[PDB]
């Protein structure tokens, strides 16, 4: 006996790219839809304090 | 064949012709009538909150 069950599709691991720090966003480094390796730099806020 | 088609002309074209003839009392058309259908998928409408 097999069941239809309603699902929706979740990636296995979700990053949720959040600012630590505050500051003026300098630079956005990565384009949109691409894909991203470990480390690759995203933004650059400004280091002045 | 869909027979919704046939009942759509016979009452749009035939029917009222016949109950407008003389003598004719009553026009007893014996089967249904056009009506757009909305067939929902209750599944889709579970997907879609």
């Amino acid at each position: 006996v097999f069941a239809e069950l309603p699902g929706r599709i979740e990636p296995v691991r979700v990053a949720e790219v959040r600012a630590r720090v505050a500051g003026i966003v300098l630079k956005r480094t990565f384009e949109e839809g691409a894909d991203v390796k470990a480390g690759d730099v995203l933004f650059q806020i400004d280091p002045a304090p | 064949a869909n027979t919704t088609a046939l009942a759509d002309y016979a009452v749009r074209n035939v029917n009222n012709e016949i109950r407008r003839l003389p003598g004719v009392g009553k026009l007893q058309f014996f089967d249904s009538e056009a009506a757009m259908r909305v067939w929902i998928d209750p599944q889709k409408l579970v997907g879609y909150g």
